[PDB]
């Protein structure tokens, strides 16, 4: 029984090994830019009193 | 006889009752509302009826040392009498409602109690107060005030005028008595007797099991369920007792020797009638460990 | 036979850890410390729903940001109207043990399930005029944790023992079953592209699946206890994980790292749910300390505290438009905040 | 599948009394509300009575306030309508109707078959057009006007449309402005606003010949129009 | 409002009435839970009462019951155990014929399971009904084997009553909370429609005690 899971795991990490990686600075700048570019579309950060609030 | 200690006994009763009721109301207020049971609403009604029954005490306490001189105008003592009587009626009625809830919840958990939303659906806490206020409307202002032809002592009291007929004055007053006092004295006490008799027979028929440690709890349960009514009776009897004695004596040819005795003892029983309400917070300082 | 394993497994894990360790030049706080704080945010309770009679275990928002679905521990499943607090439907379940409700992306189907090992699908729009069970899904061995819709014909489920499955609805037969976990699987979220999704195990691990093929592409670690909730970033390149270690974490897909850890010294309870807000600036997290904290995304600073419940909060979500926030508890109430 | 059958009616002397009945067939009768709609020999479509779910709200018409009674019994799945004093303006088919009301419901879904009797302020929809020649393969438009603007504060209009081919029962086409119904081809469009409403078709076939009607649902007294015949020369 | 809004609120009120009726109907039924160790007398216990979770349904003397069984769940127990907070009692089956079978003493595994279920933080205000299933096997098994193999610290002869008392008291000892909950420990193999009577007595006693603690002076 252990023989099957042995291969099932070894091939799993073998497939895991070959992955292209991106650098943390650029990856975090991407989320920063996306979060900054939609500030006006957030109804929870900056609300509106009565014109467009169904609740 | 001709004692001036009643202001001091009034002060001590006020202190004890106010402390106990403030403690119990703070304990029941410091908790949330929805997590509670269905009995602490009646408990809080009892607490407010106890507090309001006592807040007015110092006025009538100093009424003795001032020796029948009323300094607070006209409406103050009539509202005082209204509040004290509605408080006494409300206290008796809310204890009655609490026992009614206990009956409907404990007698048969399966056969009855399908009317829990009917009787305990927060309707008692309104109907009891409404009935107390309605019955206290004559107690609201039927009172009068004044002096004598030469007596400068200013006291306020219940109006005996009712000029409709001289022979109907005492008749209507004794009717008021033997209606209000009689119903408030017999209906609650009889329903308490029936309720606790049924509870006792149920708990005696369902606890036949001869166990080791639960017999102490069964004995304690029966002891508490008997001493509750024992204290209620032996601490509330003399009030209605002396009023009944006076009303039965008055319409009869009776020797006036004990008139002094009854008049002397009448204001004394007031203190123990007060302490009957004053030991109510003990009923949950001892039997409620929350 | 295990002698080769006891070296190859370690060599492979070292060769997969060294690169991701050597690609960690900086952090999120160090780069995003210059942005201004979001300021204290206050949210009031707008509408409270008073229908249930037991615990509430699940909640989901429809696509139109108006309808709602709840599944209580009693045999009921109520569909609400979030604008006027009415009731449009009430479904009596066959089994009284439910742990997930799901709403179709179109508005015609509702799915539920629980300890009964089955996932029932109900049909709402019917000529007769009542909800009728359409298909009873079978093939699992443990309790049913969470289910989600892709379209009106496919559904992804998260079983109890190890498995997560994809089957079509016309035929009650599993289409693809992928197993790589060791322990229970509780939560899963679907990416907007509908081609990828992640699931959270109970052995402190989260994996990224592929809907088409059925293999596991990536794995992440880091928590010291089980994971109870996952929600994607709105963009589709990150997800947040809740744990019973009293902490949340944010991972990145292309980076294969953990960015920031959201944990305070005052909190010691567990986390029951997590969901992002629009634009990915706020992170609402349910807590077992009778509260619902609001966190910042690019900073660790805590925003306001959302506290209006008498029991623990179990499920919460944010509408597609981004206006309302819904929370449910083990009390009978379901609150809507704004 | 869904079937409403109603029967019982003959000749009545001017002052007599008779009772109608309609029987359901498997559509969860207890969860819907039912109506009654009248139609003189060659006239429009009036309104008669109403009964709601749970036998709660019961609203009548104006002309029949004091001589009609409506009742239902959930067992046996049947509906009744009594008559007391009938004059010469009660000769019509009575067209039992179905209705359901929730957030995304479709009122006036299924219409019955009809019986026959021969005794022998409010919104006014004009629909000034009476008859227009039509030819297959092109687009035609029908217009309707109302006394009051129907745009409520909720943001949704309340005015419907109907079709009736010669020799059968009406059916629903669009259950608001711009909300197409189920079981109807998608060659229809509402495109209405304010008080001037319209309805255009893509192509005209041989099955679309008939009469088209209008109906308002703001004020409870439901008024109708007059009709627009298509002749298809 | 419009006519449709009034119709919608009428529908909502009708649904609320129906839900209240359903809750009131379902609020007066006893709920139980059977937990066992491996292959125990649960199979023969469920007999005289009349996939995963299995529901059993029977009534007795104007009282309505509802019994569950989660033996075949096979998952992490601490994770799905939340849902059973409102149960009235917890029936428990323990095999007396497994004191010599080993698979690691079987009876010791049962003791550990009883410990974990009894001291769990959820079921702190609920009673426990303990069934000792096998009687006839015990009589023929004590005469040939020494009980010291199951608990060496015991001192005594090889009769029946002392052994039964020792087993019962050792099972009852693990209950740390002496005051809040009570154990009953009835034997079996005398089913004879008597087990349902024992369950009825236990449930009526626990419900009257719960009512007394909830509203009474307790
Ligand atoms: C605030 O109250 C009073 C204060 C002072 C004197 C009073 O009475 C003499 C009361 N009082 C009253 N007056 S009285 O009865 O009309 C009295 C004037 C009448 O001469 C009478 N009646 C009965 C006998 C035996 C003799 N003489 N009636 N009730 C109460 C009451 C008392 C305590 C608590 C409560 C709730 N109530």
């Amino acid at each position: 029984a252990s023989i099957a899971q042995a291969r099932k795991l070894v091939e799993q990490l073998k497939m895991e090994a070959n992955i292209d990686r991106i650098k943390v600075s650029k990856a975090a700048a991407d989320l920063m830019a996306y979060c900054e570019a939609h500030a006006k579309e957030d109804p929870l950060l900056t609300p509106v009193p009565a014109s467009e609030n169904p609740f | 006889s001709s004692g001036a200690l009643i202001p001091a006994i009034y002060m001590l009763v006020f202190l004890l009752g106010t402390t106990g009721n403030g403690l119990v109301l703070w304990t029941v207020f410091r908790s949330s509302r929805e997590k509670r049971r269905s009995a602490d609403i009646f408990i809080a009604s009892l607490a407010v009826a106890d507090l309001t029954f006592v807040v007015t005490l110092p006025l009538w306490a100093t009424y003795t040392y001032r020796d029948y001189d009323w300094p607070f105008g006209t409406f103050f003592c009539k509202l005082s009498s209204y509040l004290i009587f509605v408080n006494m009626y409300a206290s008796v009625f809310c204890l009655t409602g609490l026992s009614f809830d206990r009956y409907l919840a404990i007698v048969r958990p399966v056969a009855n109690a399908r009317l829990r939303l009917r009787v305990s659906g927060a309707v008692a806490t309104a109907v009891l107060w409404v009935l107390a206020a309605l019955l206290a409307m004559p107690v609201m202002v039927l009172r009068t005030t004044g002096d004598l032809e030469n007596t400068t002592k200013v006291q306020c009291y219940m109006d005996y005028s009712m000029v409709a007929t001289v022979s109907s004055e005492w008749a209507w007053e004794v009717g008021l008595g033997v209606s209000s006092t009689t119903v408030g004295f017999v209906v609650p006490f009889t329903i308490m007797l029936t309720c606790y008799f049924f509870i006792a027979q149920t708990i005696a028929g369902h606890f036949r099991k001869e166990r080791i440690e639960g017999l102490r709890k069964r004995r304690r349960l029966l002891s508490i369920i008997v001493v509750l009514v024992v204290t209620f009776a032996l601490c509330w009897m003399p009030y209605h007792l002396v009023k009944t004695l006076y009303m039965l004596g008055s319409l009869l040819h009776w020797p006036c020797d004990f008139d002094l005795f009854l008049m002397n003892i009448f204001p004394y029983c007031t203190c123990i009638s007060y302490v009957n309400s004053c030991l109510n917070p003990f009923l949950y300082a001892f039997f409620d460990p929350r | 036979e295990l002698d080769q394993l006891r070296q190859e497994a370690e060599q492979l894990k070292n060769q997969i850890r060294d690169a991701r360790k050597a690609c960690a030049d900086a952090t999120l706080s160090q780069i995003t410390n210059n942005i201004d704080p979001v300021g204290r945010i206050q949210m009031r309770t707008r509408r409270t729903l008073r229908g249930h009679l037991a615990k509430i275990y699940a909640m989901h928002w429809g696509t139109d940001s108006r309808l709602l679905v709840s599944a209580s521990q009693d045999g009921k499943l109520i569909i609400w109207d979030s604008y006027t607090t009415n009731k449009v439907h009430a479904i009596p379940l066959r089994s009284s043990w439910v742990m997930t409700c799901a709403y179709a992306p179109s508005g015609n189907y509702v799915a539920c399930g629980g300890l009964d090992n089955i996932c029932s699908i109900y049909n709402l729009k019917t000529r007769e005029g009542n909800v009728r069970v359409s298909r009873e899904l079978a093939g699992h061995t443990g309790y049913l944790s969470c289910c989600r819709f892709l379209d009106d014909n496919q559904i992804v489920t998260s079983s109890g023992d190890t498995t997560c499955a994809l089957w079509d609805i016309e035929t009650g037969q599993q289409t693809t079953t992928f197993t790589g976990h060791t322990g229970d699987v509780m939560s899963l979220s679907l990416a907007p592209d509908t081609r990828l999704f992640v699931s959270g195990a109970c052995d402190a691990s989260a994996k990224l699946w592929d809907v088409r093929e059925g293999m596991c592409r990536q794995t992440f670690t880091g928590h010291e206890s089980d994971i109870n909730a996952i929600c994607f970033f709105p963009n589709g390149n990150a997800f947040a994980t809740g744990s019973d270690d009293a902490t949340c974490r944010l991972f990145d897909l292309r980076a294969d790292q953990e960015l920031m850890t959201y944990s305070h010294d005052n909190i010691i309870c567990g986390i029951t749910s997590v969901s992002f807000s629009k634009s990915g600036r706020l992170l609402l997290a349910g807590y077992d300390d009778f509260n619902c904290n609001v966190w910042d995304a690019l900073k660790a600073d805590r925003a306001g505290v959302l506290a209006g419940h008498d029991n623990r909060v179990s499920c919460l979500g944010v509408t597609d438009d981004g206006m309302a926030v819904a929370t449910g508890s083990w009390d009978s109430f379901l609150k809507i905040w704004n | 599948d869904v079937q409403l059958v109603e029967s019982g009616g003959g000749l009545v002397q001017p002052g007599g009394s008779r009772k109608l009945s309609c029987s359901a067939s498997g559509f969860a009768f207890s969860s819907f509300g039912m109506h009654w709609v009248r139609q003189a020999p060659e006239k429009g479509l009036e309104w008669v009575a109403y009964i709601s779910s749970g036998s709660g709200t019961i609203y009548y018409a104006d002309t029949v306030k004091g001589r009609f009674t409506i009742s239902r019994d959930d067992p046996k799945n049947t509906l009744f309508l009594q008559m007391t004093s009938l004059r010469s303006e009660d000769t019509a088919m009575y067209y039992c109707v179905r209705s359901i009301y929730y957030y995304g419901s479709s009122p006036f879904d299924f219409w019955g078959q009809g019986t026959t009797l021969t005794v022998s302020s409010d919104i006014v929809m004009t629909q000034a057009t009476s008859s227009v020649p039509v030819t297959p393969g092109e687009s035609v438009s029908i217009s309707c006007r109302s006394s009051k603007s129907l745009l409520h504060s909720n943001g949704n209009t309340y005015l419907y449309w109907f079709l009736q081919r010669p020799g059968q029962s009406p059916q629903l086409l669009i259950y608001r402005m711009s909300n197409l119904a189920s079981g109807v081809p998608d060659r229809f469009s509402g495109s209405g606003s304010g008080t001037a409403f319209t309805l255009t078709i893509s192509r005209l076939e041989a099955e679309d010949v008939g009469v088209y009607y209008c109906m308002q649902h703001l004020e409870y007294p439901l008024t109708f129009g007059a009709g627009t015949k298509l002749e298809l020369k | 409002l419009s006519a449709e809004d009034k119709a919608a609120v009428e529908r909502s009120k009708m649904i609320d009435r129906n839900l209240r009726e359903d809750g009131e109907k379902a609020a007066r039924e006893v709920k139980l839970l059977l937990l066992g160790a491996g292959e125990s007398g649960k199979s023969t216990i469920v007999k005289q009462m009349k996939t995963g979770i299995v529901e059993t349904h029977f009534t007795f003397k104007d009282l309505h019951f509802k019994m569950f069984d989660v033996g075949g769940q096979r998952s992490e127990r601490k994770k799905w155990i939340h849902c059973f907070e409102g149960v009235t009692a917890i029936i428990f089956c323990v095999a007396l014929s497994d004191y010599d079978l080993v698979l690691m003493n079987r009876m010791h595994e049962s003791m550990k399971l009883f410990d974990s279920i009894c001291n769990n933080k959820w079921f702190t205000d609920t009673s426990i009904i303990l069934f000792l299933n096998k009687k006839d096997l015990f009589e023929e098994k004590i005469k040939k084997s020494p009980l010291t193999i199951c608990y060496p610290e015991y001192a005594g002869s090889n009769t029946y009553e002392e052994a039964a008392a020792y087993i019962q008291c050792q099972f009852e000892d693990l209950n740390k909370r002496k005051d809040t909950k009570e154990i009953y420990t009835h034997f079996t193999c005398a089913t004879d429609t008597k087990n349902v009577q024992f369950v009825f007595d236990a449930v009526t006693d626990v419900i009257i005690k719960n009512n007394l603690k909830d509203c009474g002076l307790f």
